[PDB]
C-alpha cells in the first residue's frame, strides 16, 4: 500500500521583498503582457513550464538572454500552491500575465532565465536600470538538522 | 476515592470547535473581523448601549463588610485599594474588562505595589490592573496548557507588542470568559451566529443602492434617420453636424419648466416613422422581493443576540448586563480580594470575607419609593437607623 | 475535511517541528550588560608593579625608580537589521492549515514571523558570546570592526594540549601544570583559589570520562558522584562533570571545533563585557539602547503590512590572557 | 510579585485600528470630513440637542465638602477658584471638552497663576483651562509615547497654530476620550459607524432633486 | 461622568498640592453637576407630604431652602 | 552597516498525509440443544443454565 501525500511548501513574498507604493496608480508597478501558457507543440494537458520569478522580455516570451529582459512574472496564476490551471488552456495559447517591472525590491537568487540559468550581472544592470534594488542576501532557514 | 479518574480535555474541546466555525471566525483572524464588524451601524449600536449600563453600573460601587471588627477594618482598606490605582479607575476597568462580548475573552494582570507615604504605610495596593488587549497576544498559541489538556499554566503575549513606530504566569491574570462551558479557554464571542446574517444584511443594502441608481425609467429615448447621423461623422463643417452637435446639448438639458415642448418633423418612409420621440419604461413587471423587509428581518436577527432588539420598534436588555455585571464581579471578589489580603496578612474566616456589591443599573423611582415607606412605616416593620435616614 | 469530491474524511491533528536553541551561555551569566548611547566606547588601563633593588657602596651613589604605564583603546559596534513584508497573494485563497474549514488570517502569519524574528535574534546573541569567547567579535561581512581582542591588547594564545590516547598517563596532570600555573602567574591581581571552567566539545568530553585514571579512581569505593552506575548532570540534557576541584560542561551547541576545549576562570573583575547602542530612529537616536526593537506597521491602503525589527550591540572580551584552546589527540 | 510583566500596546493597539478604517476617517483626514459631515440637518441636529443638556448640567454646578471643618474651608476655595477663571466659565469648558463626540479626543491645558489681591492672596487659583483645538494638533503624530508603546509622555502641537493671518509634557494636559478603551489614544469618534449611512443618504437625496 | 473623572481627578488633587492641603482620602471634596431634567412641582410636593406626614424628613435648613 | 540597506526572512513549510483504517468482526451463537440435557461441569447434579455459557 501506498500513502499519496503532498506539501504546500511555497511563497509569493519570496520574489517581491517590497514595493514603492504611489499614492495614486496603485498598478504604476506592472505591466500585463499575452504570454503563452501551454506549450505551443506540446499535448492538451501538458502543464505550463513558466514559474514564477522568470525574467521576461518586453515582447512578452520569457528572455533567454540579459539583453532581452524586462521585467519578472509574478503572475498569481503560476504562484506555488495555486497551480490548479492544468488542462485548462489549448496548446500555444496566449493569455495576459502580470509583470513586476519597477519600484520593486526583488529577490537576485529568484531570478532565473526561461530555461532556469540564474541571472548574471548584465540581466542585473538591465532590470536594475528601470529603478529595481535587486538584493543579494535573504536569511534562509534551517529546519531540523539534529544538531541546528 | 481522593483521586482524578479524568480530565477537563481543555486541548481537545477547542480543536474541535476551530474546525466547526467558518474560517473567517477562527482564532486568528477573529481579531480581523470583529473591527470589519462594528462598523456597521446597528453593531456599533448594540455594543455601545451594553457598555453604558456596565459603566453605570461599576460607578458607585460599594463593600459590604461582615460582622466582626475585623472585617470591617478590612473593607475599609480595600476600599482604598479600588478606589486609588495609579492612573486606573473601576468604571476604565469595568469597560476594559466588557470587552470580552466581542472576542469571547479578557486578560488582565495584577500588579502590587508597597505604600509610601499614606494612612497605611507599610501595606500593598495595587498598581494598575493592566489591560493586556486581544489584538497584542499571540496569534499561534494564545494559551499554553499541560503537557496534558487538562490546565492552564499561562497566557503568551506577542513579541511584537514591545515595539514602538513571553509567558504570563496564570496566578497573576484575571481571565473572563463568556458563552461556553468552563472548558471552552475561548470563549464564544456573542458575534459568532451574527456572522452569516451580518453577511447577508450588508449585501442587500448593496443592491438596493445600485438599483435605485439604475432606475432609468421615463428617459429620453430620440430616433434620427442615420443619414444625417452618418453625414456629420464624415463632414465636421456641414449643417447636418451643426444640428447633431445642437442636439447633443439640448437633449442633456430637457427639463420641466415655463417653456417644454418638443417639435420633430412628421415624415414616414414605411409602417414606422422616420423622427418619433417616447418616452421608455418598463414593459412589463418591475423587481418582486421588495428588499426592504430583508434588511429588517436581518437586523432583528442581529440585535437579539446583543438583547438590544427593542430599538426596531425588568426587560431583557437590564437582564442582559447584569450577566457581564456577575462575571466581572466573580474575577473581582475571588481572585483579587483574597490575594490582596494574603499580602497584608489578613486571615479571616469565610464568614468574614468582605464583598465588594456593583451599583444598580435602574434609577430609583421617586413616587414608589416615597409611597413604600410610608407603607412599611406606618406600620412600625422599618427600623430606626441612620442607614434608613440617608436614602433620602 | 473533504476527501474526493464525492467522500468525505475526518481531520485529526498537527505536528509541528522546530531546532533546538541553546541557552547554556547566557544562563551561566557570565556578561555583564552595558547600556550606552553613542556607537564608540573607551577602555582604561593602568597597570603597575615594582622592580629589584641591588646592593651599593655606604656614602656613596644612590638608586632610583622607573615609572608607571598607561594604555587607552577605542571601538566601534556592528548593525543587524531584519525585516519582512505580507502581501495579499499570501492569505487569498490559503486554508489555514489549522482547522478544517477556517480561512488563513494575517495575525497567524504576523505570530509566525514574530516567532522567527525572536528565534533568528536569540540564535545571533547566542553565537556573539562564543565568538567572543574564542578571542574575536563577531561581524560577518562588515570588515569595519572584525576586532581580534588578542592582536588588540597585545597577547598570546596558550595551548595545553592534551594526549588521551596515554592510557598510561593522567590528563589532568598536563591541564593542571599549564593552565592553572598560567592563570594564577596572570590573574594580574593578588586574589587566591579562583575557579576554574571547562567548555568541552562533545568528543572530547566523551574521551576524557572514559581514560582508565578518571574510572579506577572512583570504582573501588562508592564516594559520591557515583559516575559507573548514575549519568553525569543527572537526565538533564548537558552533562556536568567535576574532577579535581575542576567543573566540566559538554557544548550541545556544537559552535567549538570537534575535539576542542577552552578552559577560562571565574570570579575574575570585569573580564567579559557586552554594550548595545541606540537603533536608528529619531525616536532612540541619542537615547539609552534597548536590548531588542520590533516594529510593526498595517498600510493605511489596505492593500499591505510590513514587519520591522533591527537590533545593534558589541561582545567584548577585556583579558585574551586567561583563555587556553585546548586540544585533543585520539 | 511587585513586578509588571506586559505593556498596555498602545503603539500597536492604534496602528491596528488606522488600517481597519475606510481612508476618509483616519486621523489626519478625519478633522475634515467631521466639519464636512455637520452640514447634514440631521447630523447638525443630533450635535446641538446634545451640547444642550450638557451646558445645563454644568451651569449649576456645586462642591460637595467632608465631614471634618478642613474639608469645609478646602471646598469654599476650590468653589472660588472654579468660579474666578479670568475670562473663562464652565459652560464654555463644558462645550468645549464635548468636543469628543465629534473627534473621540479633547484637550487641556491647565495653567496657575498667583493671587495679588483678594480674599485668599498667596495663593494659586487656576487662569484658564485652555482649550487645544483637535484641528490645531499634530497632523503627523498628535500623541508620543515612551520608547515602547506603554504609556504616553506628552502631546505634539502644531509649529503652524503660531501664526496669524511643540510637544506639551502629560503632566499639564487633561485627555478625554470615548468610545475605546483605556489602551486606545486616539478614542472612536461616534460619527465612526454613521459614516457609510451618511455617504448612502446623501447620494438619494441628490437623485431625488434630478428625478423630480 | 467623563469631564467630571478629569475634573475630580486631575485638577482638584493638584490644585489642592499646590496650596499644601494635604487631607485624608474620605475628606476630599467632590464636584457634583447639575440635574439635567427639571423637577416636577407636583410630584415633588406630594413626596413630601408623605414623607413628612410620617415623621422621616429631618428639620434642616437644607430641606426648607429646596423650596 | 548602519544607515544602508536591510535583509529579509525565509518562507515556511508545511505537509499533509492520508490513512484508512482495518475493521474486525467476531461473531457467535448458542442453540437449545447445546444445554437441554447437559449437567454444569465441575458440579455434581446442578443442571445446565443457560446464562452460565453466555458468561
Amino acid at each position: 500500500a501506498k500513502a499519496h501525500v503532498a506539501t504546500l511548501e511555497g511563497n509569493y513574498s519570496d520574489i517581491v521583498l517590497g514595493r514603492v507604493v504611489a499614492f495614486g496608480d496603485t498598478g504604476w508597478n506592472f505591466k500585463e503582457v499575452d504570454m503563452t501558457f501551454i506549450a505551443d507543440d506540446a499535448d492538451a494537458d501538458s502543464k505550463t513550464t513558466l514559474f514564477a520569478g522568470v525574467l521576461v522580455g518586453e515582447d512578452g516570451t520569457p528572455a533567454t538572454a540579459a539583453a532581452g529582459v524586462f521585467g519578472v512574472l509574478v503572475d498569481r496564476k503560476v504562484l506555488p500552491g495555486v497551480d490548479h490551471y492544468i488542462g485548462v488552456f489549448e496548446p500555444g495559447e496566449k493569455v495576459p500575465m502580470v509583470l513586476a517591472v519597477r519600484g520593486l525590491t526583488l529577490n537576485q537568487l529568484k531570478l532565473k532565465y526561461a530555461d532556469g540559468t540564474a541571472i548574471d550581472a548584465a540581466g542585473i544592470q538591465a532590470l536594475e536600470a528601470q529603478g529595481n534594488q535587486v538584493t543579494d542576501k535573504i536569511v534562509g532557514t534551517q529546519f531540523i538538522g539534529s544538531v541546528l | 476515592r481522593m483521586s482524578e479518574q479524568g480530565t477537563f480535555a481543555l486541548a481537545k474541546v477547542q480543536v474541535d470547535s476551530e474546525r466547526m466555525k467558518a474560517e473567517e471566525i477562527r482564532w486568528p483572524h477573529l481579531i480581523g473581523t470583529a473591527e470589519s464588524m462594528k462598523q456597521d451601524a446597528t453593531v456599533a449600536t448594540g455594543l455601545d448601549m451594553l457598555y453604558t449600563f456596565v459603566e453605570k453600573a461599576f460607578k458607585d460601587f460599594k463593600v459590604i463588610p461582615g460582622e466582626s471588627e475585623e472585617s470591617k477594618k478590612a473593607a475599609k482598606f480595600i476600599e482604598y485599594c479600588l478606589k486609588n490605582m495609579e492612573g486606573q479607575t473601576l468604571r476604565q476597568f469595568a469597560r476594559d474588562a466588557a470587552t470580552f462580548n466581542e472576542y469571547g475573552l479578557s486578560v488582565v494582570e495584577k500588579v502590587y505595589t508597597q505604600i509610601a507615604v499614606g494612612e497605611y504605610v507599610g501595606k500593598y495596593k495595587v498598581k494598575n490592573l493592566a489591560f493586556r488587549p486581544q489584538a497584542s497576544l499571540s496569534r499561534t498559541n494564545p494559551i499554553v496548557y499541560n503537557s496534558d489538556g487538562s490546565a492552564i499554566v499561562g497566557i503568551k503575549q506577542s513579541l511584537s507588542a514591545f515595539q514602538n513606530y513571553v509567558i504570563i504566569p496564570i496566578s497573576r491574570v484575571m481571565l473572563m470568559n463568556t458563552g461556553g462551558s468552563s472548558s471552552q479557554a475561548l470563549g464564544v464571542s456573542p458575534l459568532v451566529g451574527c456572522y452569516r446574517a451580518w453577511r447577508e444584511k450588508i449585501l442587500i443594502e448593496n443592491l438596493e443602492v445600485v438599483g435605485a441608481t439604475k432606475d432609468m425609467g421615463g428617459v429620453i429615448e430620440l430616433k434620427i434617420p442615420s443619414q444625417i447621423l452618418n453625414k456629420a461623422a464624415m463632414d465636421p463643417s456641414s449643417p447636418e453636424a451643426d444640428m447633431v452637435r445642437g442636439l447633443m446639448s439640448d437633449a442633456a438639458n430637457a427639463h420641466s419648466g415655463e417653456q417644454s415642448f418638443f417639435m420633430l418633423p412628421s415624415d414616414t418612409k414605411d409602417n414606422a416613422p422616420q423622427y418619433s420621440m417616447t418616452l421608455k419604461g418598463i414593459d412589463g413587471m418591475g423587481k418582486q422581493y421588495s428588499t426592504a423587509q430583508l434588511i429588517s428581518d436581518r437586523k432583528k436577527s442581529i440585535l437579539d443576540r446583543l438583547g438590544a432588539g427593542f430599538i426596531n420598534v425588568q426587560t431583557i436588555h437590564t437582564q442582559f448586563v447584569q450577566r457581564v455585571n456577575e462575571i466581572i464581579l466573580e474575577a473581582l471578589n475571588e481572585n483579587l480580594l483574597p490575594q490582596l489580603l494574603a499580602l497584608n496578612d489578613i486571615r479571616l474566616p469565610e464568614t468574614e470575607m468582605p464583598y465588594v456589591k456593583a451599583g444598580e443599573i435602574v434609577d430609583v423611582d421617586m413616587e414608589g419609593f416615597s409611597k413604600a415607606i410610608q407603607r412599611i412605616g406606618a406600620v412600625g416593620y422599618l427600623p430606626k437607623t441612620p442607614k434608613v435616614i440617608n436614602r433620602v | 475535511m473533504q476527501n474526493g469530491d464525492f467522500q468525505i474524511l475526518d481531520y485529526t491533528g498537527l505536528i509541528s517541528t522546530m531546532p533546538r536553541v541553546d541557552t547554556l551561555l547566557q544562563s551561566m551569566n557570565l556578561f555583564t550588560e552595558h547600556f550606552g548611547r553613542t556607537t564608540v566606547a573607551r577602555i582604561e588601563r593602568l597597570d603597575d608593579g615594582a622592580g629589584d633593588i641591588k646592593a651599593v657602596q655606604r656614602g656613596g651613589v644612590r638608586q632610583h625608580l622607573a615609572n608607571d604605564r598607561k594604555k587607552i583603546v577605542n571601538l566601534n559596534i556592528p548593525f543587524f537589521p531584519l525585516d519582512r513584508s505580507i502581501d495579499r497573494a499570501d492569505i487569498q485563497n490559503f486554508r489555514e492549515f489549522g482547522t478544517e474549514n477556517a480561512p488563513a488570517t494575517v495575525d497567524a502569519e504576523v505570530q509566525r514571523h514574530m516567532a522567527r524574528i525572536r528565534r533568528s535574534h536569540a540564535i545571533l546573541k547566542s553565537k556573539a558570546m562564543y565568538a567572543a569567547l574564542k578571542g574575536t567579535s563577531w561581524s560577518p561581512d562588515d570588515p569595519v570592526s572584525d576586532y581580534n581582542y588578542y592582536d588588540v591588547w597585545g597577547a598570546t594564545q596558550t595551548t595545553a594540549d592534551v594526549d588521551f590516547t596515554k592510557l598510561g598517563v593522567d590528563p589532568i596532570e598536563v591541564l593542571e601544570a599549564e593552565a592553572r600555573a598560567h592563570i594564577i602567574d596572570w590573574a594580574g591581581d593578588n586574589g587566591d583559589n579562583y575557579e576554574i571552567v571547562v567548555l568541552a566539545s562533545r568528543q572530547w568530553f566523551s574521551a576524557l570520562i572514559a581514560h582508565p585514571q578518571v574510572t579506577g579512581a572512583y570504582s573501588q569505593y562508592p564516594s559520591t558522584q557515583e559516575i559507573l552506575r548514575r549519568r553525569l548532570g543527572g537526565n538533564a540534557n548537558n552533562r556536568i562533570f567535576e574532577h579535581k576541584n575542576i567543573l566540566f560542561i559538554e557544548d550541545i551547541s556544537g559552535n567549538i571545533p570537534a575535539g576542542e576545549a577552552y578552559i577560562f576562570p571565574r570570579g575574575i573583575s570585569r573580564m567579559f563585557e557586552i554594550y548595545y547602542a541606540p537603533s536608528d530612529t529619531l525616536r532612540d537616536a541619542n537615547q539609552a539602547a534597548q536590548e531588542l526593537y520590533v516594529f510593526f506597521k498595517e498600510s493605511n491602503y489596505l492593500r499591505e503590512a510590513k514587519i520591522e525589527s533591527e537590533t545593534s550591540f558589541l561582545t567584548v572580551n577585556n583579558r585574551p590572557e586567561l583563555v587556553v584552546k585546548s586540544t585533543g589527540k585520539f
